[PDB]
């Protein structure tokens, strides 16, 4: 079954190519943005994982929603989400963002970013420690390792 | 080509062109507000509709003082 | 019946509503809108997928916290399907690719898929099973599509007889097929009279029929409000859009009404016309 | 009892300012429904505008009428700019149900809403 | 009494007492209270008509300079007919002292829009208009800033509850974000912490 | 006391003005900045290899929200509701019942991981040190359902380790 063999090998190559660099965009509303800039710090690297912090939305591989989502924020957040290529992944960082959090019982606040965009990787904390966020990005990469898109396309 | 009767005829067919008026039933003493069952909301609709039709801005107090088709025609005959 | 299936309070966002719906499909168009309106109703939706979890990921956050649930199914085994329909209030069957594949024809998806799921459903004890079908799918010619759908219609009618066999007309919406082909043109001109029905009235009718009991057993058919020529509709599409073989035969084939079966009026939903929603959806032209 | 009103003397100036504000809303609607690339006919939007005006016609106190005029002027400014987005303008409308009628028996099925 | 309890200066108390007595004597038209707390920060409690005259006096006169403007809020106190309390806060660049000009007001009658003499009061007054509804006649621009546009209710009142009445969610039905009546996921529990037994005997109000 | 800046003048002497002209037309202190940055180039950079080397911490980190139990004994919690009385986002949810024995215990002890700001107030408020902020911080959870702990999840998470928790407490039961 060398057709299946070529499908599996080419799927491994393209998915490793996807998960290799993964340059994000840092949306970053509140102090979770400061902790993201602290995993941009010289101690906890991002060069090593091909991860280039970049404000460009047009080329965003993954998107790290961090800070505190509000009602005034949410349509502009999803407009940022729309002008984005369809292979895309979402890391919800922060207790505020992954379920409302400390401002859960309030007005003007969407109860977590689940109610706007889908979420692949939740990483909790206040702030989620830069070490823990980097672990969450590693488990994001392992989710990219298990995606089987070309397997489903071949045996579709 | 700008007389009183041409302005009254064009006011007549735009009163025909308005939808909720049933029927037109034009008169020099019509008073479409209460004798025809209309609202002051519809009064200001018709006033700024004539403004949209054929000219000048027709401000608020003169929009209030009309309440009547021929009085609109005579106010335009005063203003135009 | 047990508690936490009874309705609770108002509607929306994990207000415990009535039905627990096992949906087959839902990664496509109409199933996605149907999961959307059940999430507005606040109903738990058990959906199995077969594809990558990225598709069910971008249709994931429709529900509230943990309402809808995702699992796996396949078109071969009764064990995975039966495990998906172990505990279900209602179940809907929506499936079908509009071109034959390597491993599936128009036959045996429309034939073999309702057989096994209806088998494990009738051995399972589900209620209000709603099976979709294309309109005017006959024993007659011109489509393996339509004749395999007619065979599936006879199957779902014969075994498990109190299924709501439902059929809309060819629906248009944000991700229509035939209006997209009207956009993806070049040409040719024929004649066919045709009524288009918008998608949200269809899925509102489906959710109302699935939440309203005593309306069971009867097959339903949805009606477009205009019912005029196809080529005039193509001229309308080019006019509103500012620019001057299986799918084209299956739109030129047959479009009629049937006086036998009841439609919109026994449900109480307002019909949205072609013109309003068509002006709403015909974006993406030149400026 | 000394009370200093905003603008009013009787309800004549109230009627005058509210009819001028409605004229401003009439010439406000088509520019905005063309600018925001909206999806609603002009007749429906104008009828919902005049329905929102006809909701609060039961107020005779002139200070309250003055404060309503000032609020409507504020939102007419904030919609004649591009400061408010598509979301707030659709939020004025109700196209997402919200289906709840005022029948007794309908509220008796989905209960505990007297 | 001396360790770990903050000592005070009676000298500053006497200075602020004499100064407040002086201001109360020389603007008799609007002075109702001149109260001095234990730690010497002055409070002047004012009828809602002398806003512009008292602030034009207190900006100048070379005995009370007080150029620095701070907070404005109108502390929502029910069990009154004049509910809201407009609190001007003034700091002297020349004298290093803090005076709190508390003028009282009701729900619907405006105080006289202090932005004419205080250029810092513009967004302060816009904030108070947005959160409360205290109207400000003779003001350049009143808008809603620090709230959503389509939201209304004047939420920092006590009549507005903790959660909002509206709650957004995206839906794919009309392909956009809509507001719904609030469906909380949990209660926001309410702890009856107002314990009895009179922790301060000096602040006892006379009962009936 | 004050020590202010920017009180000088450009010196009118010929040497100082031709030095400022030399910096203007010769690009000197720019190259001095290049020299300083190359001096940081020739250092060894201070990075940590993340999956193998984990960054240092304190014995009093606030992580996992684990539970403890008695020496060969039962559950350390009494359900005395102090942690839910102090929980500043009210993420604790305690419903208590006694069992057939007679000692007072629980039914439902839920931590919302969304609302948990990780203060430490429930650690300081616990009279018997039942709930302890844990040592490890790796949650990284793909689903929002899985971020709502039950009491049995907390007992499994307190029985996956105590020796870390016991070592940290036995080192630092004297400060707090
Ligand atoms: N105008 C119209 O389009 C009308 C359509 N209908 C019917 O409505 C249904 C839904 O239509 P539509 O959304 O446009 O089409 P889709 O192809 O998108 O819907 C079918 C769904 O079932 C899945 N599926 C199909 N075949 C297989 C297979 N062999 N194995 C596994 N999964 C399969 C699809 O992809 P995946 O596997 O990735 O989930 C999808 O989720 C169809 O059955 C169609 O005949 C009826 C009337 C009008
Ligand atoms: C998309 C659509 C655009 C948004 C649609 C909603 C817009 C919301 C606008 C809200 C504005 C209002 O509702 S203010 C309504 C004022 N109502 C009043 O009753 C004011 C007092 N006036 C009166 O009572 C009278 O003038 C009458 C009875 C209203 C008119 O009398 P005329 O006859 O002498
Ligand atoms: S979770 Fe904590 S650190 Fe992050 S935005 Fe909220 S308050 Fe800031
Ligand atoms: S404070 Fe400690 S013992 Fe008391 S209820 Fe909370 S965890 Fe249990
Ligand atoms: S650390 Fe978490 S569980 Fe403990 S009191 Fe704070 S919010 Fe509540």
């Amino acid at each position: 079954s060398r057709g299946e063999y070529v499908v599996a090998k080419l799927d491994d190559l393209i998915n490793w190519a996807r998960r290799s660099s993964l340059w994000p965009m840092t949306f970053g509303l509140a102090c979770c943005a400061v902790e993201m800039m602290h995993m941009a710090a010289p101690r906890y690297d991002m060069d090593r994982f091909g991860v280039v912090f970049r404000a460009s939305p047009r080329q965003s591989d993954v998107m790290i929603v961090a800070g505190t989502l509000t009602n005034k924020m949410a349509p502009a957040l999803r407009k940022v989400y729309d002008q984005m290529p369809e292979p895309r992944y979402v890391v919800s960082m922060g207790s505020c963002a992954n379920g409302g959090g400390y401002y859960h019982y309030s007005y003007s606040v969407v109860r977590g970013c689940d109610r706007i965009v889908p979420v692949d990787i939740y990483v909790p904390g206040c702030p989620p420690t830069a070490e823990a966020l980097l672990y969450g990005i590693l488990q994001l990469q392992k989710k990219i390792k298990r995606e089987k898109r070309l397997r489903i396309w071949y045996r579709r | 080509p700008l007389t009183l009767e041409g302005i009254k005829d064009r006011v007549l067919y735009v009163l025909k062109l308005y939808d909720k008026i049933d029927p037109e039933k034009l008169s020099v003493n019509s008073h479409f507000m209460k004798d025809l069952g209309l609202d002051s909301l519809d009064q200001v609709e018709i006033i700024m509709a004539m403004e949209d039709e054929f000219g000048f801005e027709i401000p608020d107090i003169d929009a209030e003082k009309l309440m009547c088709p021929q009085e609109i025609v005579d106010y335009i005959a005063d203003k135009k | 019946l047990h508690h936490a299936v009874i309705p609770h309070g108002k509607g929306g966002r994990s207000s415990v509503s009535g039905i627990v719906a096992t949906v087959f499909g839902a990664t496509g168009f109409l199933g996605r809108y149907l999961v959307n309106h059940l999430g507005r109703m606040g109903s738990q939706v058990i959906v199995p997928y077969r594809c990558e979890p990225y598709d069910t990921m971008h249709l994931r956050p429709m529900g509230d916290l943990g309402q809808i649930i995702f699992m796996d199914w396949n078109g071969r085994d009764k064990d995975s399907i039966r495990r998906a329909v172990e505990h279900s209030n209602v179940v809907i069957n929506l499936v079908g690719r509009e071109w034959e594949t390597k491993n599936f024809d128009f036959e045996d998806v429309f034939v073999k898929i309702p057989q096994a799921i209806a088998q494990v459903s009738k051995e399972a004890g589900v209620e209000k099973f709603i099976h979709i079908s294309h309109l005017n799918a006959d024993i007659k010619s011109s489509s393996k599509y339509l004749r395999n759908k007619a065979v599936g219609e006879k199957e779902v009618r014969e075994t498990f007889p109190e299924a709501t066999i439902i059929k809309p007309a060819d629906i248009f919406g944000r991700e229509d097929r035939f209006l997209n082909y009207f956009a993806n043109i070049r040409s040719l001109g024929k004649k066919t009279v045709k009524q288009p029905v918008y998608i949200v009235d269809v899925t509102k009718g489906i959710i109302n029929a699935i939440k309203d009991p005593d309306a069971r057993g009867k097959t339903f058919a949805f009606v477009g409000p205009n019912r005029y020529l196809l080529f005039d509709l193509v001229q309308y599409v080019f006019a509103v859009a500012h620019r001057p073989r299986d799918k084209v035969e299956r739109i030129h084939t047959t479009d009629r009404t049937l006086p036998h079966l009841p439609g919109l009026e026994d449900l109480g939903v307002q019909a949205t016309p072609l013109e309003l929603k068509a002006i709403e959806v015909l974006r993406r032209h030149r400026t | 009892t000394s009370v200093k009103p905003i603008f009013s003397r009787d309800m004549n100036e109230a009627k005058r300012r509210v009819r001028e504000l409605y004229r401003a809303w009439y010439r406000e609607v088509p520019n905005t429904v063309h600018l925001f690339q909206l999806d609603i006919s002009v007749k429906q939007g104008r009828d919902k505008v005049r329905e929102m005006f006809k909701k609060n016609a039961h107020v005779t106190d002139p200070r309250v009428v003055d404060l309503l005029v000032i609020k409507g002027k504020m939102e007419l400014e904030e919609t004649i700019n591009v400061w408010k987005q598509r979301t707030h303008v659709m939020r004025f409308f109700h196209e997402t149900e919200a289906p709840r009628p005022k029948d007794f028996l309908s509220k008796f099925y989905v209960g505990h809403d007297p | 009494t001396r360790p770990t309890v903050r000592p005070r200066n009676d000298v500053a108390h006497k200075q602020l007492s004499a100064f407040g007595e002086y201001v109360a004597e020389i603007l008799p038209k609007y002075v109702q209270q001149v109260q001095v707390s234990c730690f010497s920060e002055l409070e002047i409690c004012i009828h809602p008509d002398g806003v512009i005259p008292v602030l034009t006096f207190l900006r100048d006169h070379s005995n009370a300079q007080f150029k620095s403007l701070a907070d404005l809020t109108a502390v929502d106190i029910p069990t009154r007919q004049n509910r809201f309390e407009i609190v001007y806060n003034l700091l002297s660049l020349r004298f290093n002292s803090r005076i709190r000009v508390k003028t009282y007001t009701d729900e619907l009658t405006p105080v006289e829009s202090s932005v004419s003499v205080y250029k810092a009061a513009n967004w302060y007054e816009r904030e108070i208009w947005d959160m409360f509804g205290v109207f400000f006649a003779n003001h350049p621009d009143l808008r809603r800033i620090l709230t959503d546009y389509g939201f209304e209710g004047h939420p920092f009142r006590k009549d507005f509850p903790l959660s909002g009445y509206v709650e957004l969610r995206y839906d794919d039905e009309v392909k956009r974000v809509v507001a719904e009546p609030v469906e909380l996921a949990q209660e926001f529990r309410k702890f009856d912490l107002n314990s009895p037994w009179e922790a301060f005997p000096a602040y006892r109000q006379p009962p009936e | 006391t004050y020590k202010y800046v920017n009180l000088r003048e450009p010196s009118m002497d010929m040497k100082s003005v031709t030095d400022r002209a030399a910096q203007t037309l010769l690009w000197t202190e720019l190259i001095r900045g290049l020299g300083m940055t190359l001096s940081y180039l020739f250092r060894e950079p201070a990075t940590i290899n993340y999956p193998f080397e984990k960054g240092p911490l304190s014995p009093r980190f606030r992580g996992e929200h684990a539970l403890r139990r008695y020496p060969s004994g039962e559950e350390r919690c009494i359900a005395c509701k102090l942690c839910e009385a102090v929980c500043p986002a009210q993420a604790i949810t305690i419903e208590a019942e006694p069992r057939a024995d007679g000692s007072r215990r629980t039914t439902r002890y839920d931590i919302d991981m969304t609302k948990c700001i990780y203060c430490g107030f429930c650690q300081e408020a616990c009279p018997v040190d039942a709930i302890v902020e844990g040592p490890n911080f790796e949650f990284s959870t793909e689903t929002h359902e899985e971020l709502l702990y039950n009491k049995e999840k907390l007992l499994n998470n307190g029985d996956k380790w105590e020796a870390e928790i016991a070592a940290n407490i036995q080192a630092d039961y004297l400060y707090r």
